[PDB]
């Protein structure tokens, strides 16, 4: 008839099993151990059969004195406190109905019957599972309520995780809601780092792989064969802590990083998000993916629908949280790349429709704005980020600042000398956009350069510069017209070259 | 049921070892399903949980991410 | 109409929140949701 | 008389006899069968048993 005395809890934290209390009935478990000795060598005197009645009658007596009474006391008392308390607490009460039971299969072997090696043994163990079946695994108690107290710390100690980045750093849409309920169917916070989400920082991973991975273990090893079915309940709880939890909210955390797409003039916001959703990458799909890889290696027994929890569980989850980072990759490649396109060739009518056909050789807001807006959107994080998508994003975006090459240097519409300002401006943005960051540019931006040099097409330099090696960049009829993208076309017949 | 779906069994069991004749004599005995990554303890799960950790230096993790 | 089964019912049902509730209230004082329950 | 181990796990699985015939093998978990008349034959044959 305890009263539940502190502490009660201090056991909640992202580890195992912990602090107060015993337990004080292995006290009353030791007690009945050398009790159970001590009329063991009694009884084993003092009888004519053996197991009855110590095995039979004694050892109803032990379970009918000890574990009916302080047994679902200490239910009362376990469960009167919380449920993932007793629900862990569960495990080692049960864990220690194991450790004297193991303690009655030695002391059993201090009895030398082969009937009472026989299942009165297990008629001890088969008392030892009553004590478990007051609280039995055939009903959702002792396993889907530990789930639902598994919920709570689950949701609890990993929902609030990554507490301002779950709740919040957007409304939250933040393009889940926007891109992939519209594609597959903008500043929301600034400005450092991937800060606690992202994942977090894999200690998140850690807390919920700690704890989930934890009690997953608990209610792994704790529970009859009955096992792969609750492995992939909560597997598939960590489903939704990880691969909807933290892959669309503590991910959307990293969309919320990715609510600064659609970026044209706006990469400050993504200039903090690059490393946001790129430590999402690196921590939530390298730590998630092999984690989860090799952790669910183990946790496949030998089921043909475990492969069902790899393809459609795991597996579906790379291509799905695929799906869900490349696209976003895919509108924060939009990002980027309407960042350098859009802003990089917003330059006024005195640089990108310039019609300085004689003069006007220098740098402008082709160089301000593609250093400015590439070098420091790329140059800021994703120089340093992704390696986790090292060629997808030094190669893949620096492919789409290649693209915005394409936007931006060699889409500079300036004239017959202002062609040479993107030589000196698009190509001072070549190998400036080859350090920005996104800086796959020293090829096809350098094609830009060179078309740089043909977009300068003046009455003297029109016929072989713009015949040069990646001068046809500029146009198959459009070389000595390689400023018809100007104002001004070729000053004076631009077109007699196709003829 | 056991014909309405018993013949909904084979038809399927064999429809996929059509689609498994592939030109080799392909032998389709292993069962290895791979994701886009390629005990006997209490705390030897926690230890595989920190063998995680471990794996959470490893390699960089590098992959390719794009689209 | 559509209050029984979901007003009506708390409307047939209403001390059986309170009554509903006192089911955890053994199993695992009762001021602040027996007196002032909104 | 082998009380057998869960491999992966470690944990124990349950009792086996072990049956270890001129060329072929009886792993059988005898529990509840207390014959050895069909107890449960985890069985092979000698000549590949590893």
């Amino acid at each position: 008839f305890i009263k539940n005395v502190k502490f009660k809890e201090q056991l909640i934290d992202f580890e195992n099993h912990s602090v107060i209390i015993e337990t004080s009935m292995q006290n009353l478990i030791n007690d009945v151990e050398t009790v159970i000795k001590n009329e063991s060598k009694i009884v084993k005197r003092v009888f004519e059969e053996k197991a009855t009645h110590v095995i039979q009658l004694f050892i109803q007596r032990v379970f009918a004195q000890k574990i009916e009474p302080r047994f679902e006391v200490l239910l009362r008392n376990s469960l009167s406190i919380s449920n993932l308390a007793y629900v862990r607490i569960l495990h080692g009460l049960f864990t220690l109905f194991g450790k004297f039971t193991k303690s009655l299969i030695d002391y059993f072997q201090l009895l030398e019957i082969d009937d009472s090696n026989q299942i009165l043994s297990t008629t001890l163990e088969q008392c030892f599972a009553d004590l478990f079946s007051h609280y039995l695994y055939d009903r959702s108690k002792y396993f889907g309520i530990e789930k639902r107290s598994l919920e709570a710390i689950l949701v609890d100690m990993t929902s609030k995780f990554t507490v301002n980045y779950d709740k919040e750093i957007n409304k939250r849409v933040l393009l889940d809601k926007y891109k992939e309920k519209l594609s597959t169917n903008t500043a929301s916070d600034i400005d450092n780092s991937p800060n606690s989400p992202a994942n977090y920082s894999l200690n998140d991973v850690d807390s919920m792989l700690k704890c989930v991975v934890e009690s997953t273990a608990r209610v792994m090893e704790l529970i009859p064969n009955k096992a792969h079915l609750y492995i992939l309940e909560i597997l598939k709880i960590m489903f939704l802590g990880i691969v909807d939890s933290y892959m669309e909210i503590a991910l959307e955390v990293a969309y919320w990083k990715i609510c600064k797409v659609d970026i044209n003039k706006t990469a400050g916001v993504v200039n903090l998000n690059f490393l946001k959703f790129i430590s999402m990458s690196t921590e939530i799909l390298d730590l998630l993916s092999i984690s989860i890889k090799s952790i669910f290696l183990p946790l496949l027994n030998n089921s043909p629908e475990i492969k069902a929890q790899i393809i459609e569980m795991t597996n579906s989850q790379i291509q799905k949280m695929e799906i869900l980072i490349n696209i976003i990759l895919q509108e924060t490649i939009t990002v980027i790349s309407t960042k350098f396109s859009a802003i990089l060739c917003k330059q006024k009518k005195k640089d990108f429709v310039p019609k300085s056909q004689e003069l006007l050789d220098q740098d402008t807001l082709p160089a301000i704005e593609i250093v400015n807006i590439l070098n420091l959107i790329f140059e800021q994080s994703s120089k340093f980020l992704k390696g986790k998508n090292l060629q997808t994003f030094l190669t893949l975006i620096g492919e789409e600042l290649y693209g915005l090459l394409l936007s931006h240097y060699s889409h500079f519409q300036v004239n017959s000398i202002g062609g040479v300002v993107v030589t000196k401006d698009i190509i001072g943005y070549q190998t400036a956009i080859e350090d920005w960051g996104v800086a796959s540019l020293i090829d096809k931006f350098a094609t830009l350069r060179e078309l740089a040099n043909l977009f300068t097409v003046q009455p003297e330099l029109l016929e072989s510069l713009t015949k040069e090696g990646h001068l046809a960049d500029i146009g198959r009829d459009i070389i000595q017209s390689y400023i018809s993208n100007r104002e001004d076309f070729n000053h004076d017949n631009f077109i007699n070259s196709v003829k | 049921f056991n014909k309405i779906w018993g013949k909904l069994l084979d038809e399927i069991e064999l429809l996929l070892v059509r689609y498994i004749n592939d030109p080799e004599l392909i032998s389709s005995n292993n069962g290895s399903i791979k994701p886009i990554n390629g005990e006997d303890n209490s705390s030897v799960k926690d230890q595989a949980f920190e063998l995680k950790a471990l794996l959470k230096d490893i390699f960089p993790g590098f992959s390719v991410s794009s689209n | 109409v559509l209050c029984d089964k979901l007003w009506s019912c708390i409307q047939g049902q209403t001390v059986s929140l309170y009554l509903k509730l006192y089911t955890v209230i053994d199993k695992h004082k009762n001021d602040i949701i027996s007196a002032f329950e909104e | 008389n082998w009380m057998e181990l869960n491999t992966t796990t470690g944990k124990p699985l349950q009792m086996v006899q072990i049956f270890i015939l001129n060329d072929l093998v009886l792993i059988a978990d005898k529990s509840r069968d207390k014959q050895n008349d069909f107890i449960v034959s985890q069985c092979y044959p000698l000549k590949d048993v590893t």
